[PDB]
Formats: structure tokens, C-alpha cells, sequence
């Protein structure tokens, strides 16, 4: 149930353009990098 | 710390994964690929 942490979009993260039933990046590419925390700071972040 | 020249080409990687078969179907004078990319990959 528990928060690691929430993460905004960032310039290098953000998406122009999204068509229905497509996908950011498009379908034959690479996932996305998720390491910004928006002021470019590297997102740092039992169980 | 090694340095090496290289070559972009623009859809060498849409015809890669072509099979040849060797024979062809009615009138199909082309080809099918499993993937396709645009020219947005080097």
C-alpha cells in the first residue's frame, strides 16, 4: 500500500504526442529513463 | 580509451529482419518483415 515516491514529468520525460492505442516512446523503440526529479537532481529513492 | 568511425544508415535495421524464401506466392514480387522501423533509427 505504501508510497516509495511520486514522481513528476520532467523535459527529458515528457511526451509531444500520444495517439490512441499508441505508446510513448512508439511501439519498436526503447522504455523512458525516469531519473529526473523535476530541479535535475537525480531522483534518489523485509520488503 | 578507444576511438572508432562509424556509419548511420537510415533503414538498416527495417529490412534486417527479412527472411529470403527463396520462392514467391501469386504475384507478391516483394518481401514481409517482422519489424519495421522509420528513418527515426540509426
Amino acid at each position: 500500500g505504501d508510497t516509495l515516491s511520486t514522481i513528476k514529468a520532467q523535459e527529458n520525460q515528457i511526451g509531444n504526442n500520444l495517439s490512441p492505442g499508441d505508446t510513448y516512446p512508439k511501439k519498436g523503440l526503447s522504455p523512458l529513463a525516469l531519473n529526473t526529479m523535476d530541479q535535475f537532481s537525480s531522483r534518489l529513492i523485509d520488503q | 580509451t578507444v576511438s572508432r568511425a562509424t556509419t548511420n544508415s537510415k533503414t538498416e535495421s527495417n529490412t534486417a529482419g527479412v527472411s529470403v524464401n527463396v520462392g514467391y506466392q501469386n504475384g507478391f514480387t516483394a518481401n514481409v518483415t517482422t519489424n519495421y522501423s522509420h528513418t527515426t533509427d540509426n
